[PDB]
């Protein structure tokens, strides 16, 4: 072991979906107008 | 006054990784950065509760890993934007953050698993080898030869953390600085050369 | 305006790889660079939603490869056009992303498999010779050199990724530059060679 | 083993099917030629 | 406008291998190279879907090996053409794809197999010597000598891959240039050596 | 073994048919013949 | 062990609760409003 | 062996018939003559 704490407390992550760059400028696209309207 | 105010440090804004990268967390990975850019995709809020719509514009970045906090920390490269007939493209001092904390938070890959197994039987064939030369009346050079060159090789691979392309972040303007565009740049520029004395 | 606009940093075009190579994953791959020029297949994307139209240029890079992410790091070299009588060839600064990632992803190859097992068998032989060696009243020299051979003709192969001539992946102009024509480029350099005091 | 995680997320890579260069880049024309449809 | 145009960087044109050879596919092989020159069979294809007839030309180039993607690296040294009462003789930076990965695929030859074979047994000699040298009441010099003389004849030795004179091929014009008549190159020569000052 | 994979994909190499150099010239200029038909 | 004194006193940490850099922000408005009120 | 491939494709190799000079020269000078017929 460590000896010390072995873990962190935000058990977050991001993921990896084989995304596409054009995908992504597409959903970050949607993503904005939706939180303009 | 100018066409964009002054955005003050610490403002931050929304955004989503477009592009992303392996980190690679090594020692040496300071040095050896990848390209992250990304794509902002809300408003900059800034000090005292004020907001400017810098939406749309790409942030280019370069990034590297850290295997302790287990995280991929990302130096903003540049900015660019276009917006009527105005061009920007601007270097600026800034960071990401993840879920509010500096950096951009993913697992560590090692891709050393098949090497490493391998150097490992290696010597455990060489352990067998020397306790079977070991047999005195009142494999072993294979398996060492095996060992360094499995070794070496297993040493190449250094830990990556990967960050995909279609996660939320926020980037941070550590720095303030003055938005402008090329026109503004050239402006500023040839006046200085003109060295009005 | 000029015929050709300021093309943004962090700009991002569709391509399909026309000439692939195998990477060179060691390293001092980085040095050793080989040649994967591909072909752009979709309109520019840019900042804030605007795409200008450079389809069928070819884009010249050079490529080494990683093991540790696995994946063959390519530098963009060069960019040629042929639009109707006018010639482009520009030296631009970018990259190529492959699913949203920094560089192309494929497998790791090594062609040491038989010069490998071959130095193994050789040392076993060696550990069976010494533990016959081994034999007192109250094959190891052969099997030594064929070893020291063998390791030495095994550490000149280096592993490599293979990246075909039919994948799709997006080159990215990570430094905003201008487009120009050899005409355009002849104009600038005679009127500064001209030095008009 | 290594001690961290052995595999990558994305479970893709790119292929080769021995395509000649000439093969490519009418792969790669008639691909635009659909897209700007 | 001139003759010809200008070749656009990353234009590829079919052709066949007339001239083959061993490329010495050692760690000193880039410096030892050997001339394998073809012959364009197809129009030189470039960009924007645009196509010029340079076709019976000749390409002499150079080329060494590589053991770990096992192929032949080929650097373009010159082409010629005798077009009309013209002649083309230029020094031009290209290289060579083989369905559409760069260099030429091969195997890779070792005619070590011999001595290798002498040099193995020699020292097993050595080791059933040492074990009945190895007899104590309560062949191995002629051996070790043959072994180290049948190695150092067999280091000499290093693989090549060999390359036939009857494979299809692609010839890449990496860096843009234009062809020249060697007439129009005299009238460029003494123009300039004319210093119209 | 070496421990990661040991074969290409192309599975495709050239070929020596011991072709002389006039034999491979003459071949050359067949092909390009028929192309260009 | 170590011979000294092994805790703190204080027995007090902070926390993480893998709140986002806006939901921050928002939090720190709301506290001022109602301190101000 | 060698742990590669051990033998060459072509299989052909040149010839030593102890022809003198001479008669390799008459030999060549023969054989442009048929060529040229």
């Amino acid at each position: 072991c460590a000896g010390v704490k072995s873990s962190f407390d935000c058990d977050a992550t991001t993921s990896d979906t084989c995304m596409t760059m054009t995908k992504a400028n597409q959903l970050a696209r949607d993503k904005a107008a939706k939180q303009a309207g | 006054k100018p066409r964009f105010p002054w955005i003050s440090s610490g403002s931050f804004v929304e955004a989503i990784v477009v592009e992303g990268a392996d980190a690679n967390a090594s020692v040496t990975g300071d040095k050896n950065t990848a390209p992250m850019q990304l794509r902002l995709t809300g408003k900059v809020q800034m000090p005292n509760d004020e907001e400017f719509d810098l939406t749309g514009c790409f942030v280019t970045l370069e990034a590297w890993g850290d295997v302790s906090s287990e995280r991929a920390i990302v130096r903003s490269r540049s900015i660019s934007c276009k917006l009527g007939d105005d061009d920007i493209d601007q270097k600026i001092a800034g960071h990401v953050s993840f879920m509010g904390k500096n950096g951009i938070k993913g697992e560590v890959v090692m891709r050393n698993g098949q090497i490493l197994l391998y150097a490992g039987g290696a010597g455990f064939l060489d352990g067998i080898g020397k306790g079977i030369e070991k047999a005195s009346s009142t494999v072993s050079s294979a398996a060492k030869t095996l060992s360094d060159y499995y070794i070496k090789r297993a040493e190449q691979y250094h830990p990556v953390i990967p960050i995909g392309a279609g996660n939320e972040v926020t980037l941070v303007f550590q720095d303030g600085f003055q938005l402008e565009t090329l026109e503004e740049a050239r402006a500023k520029a040839a006046a200085r050369k003109k060295q009005n004395q």
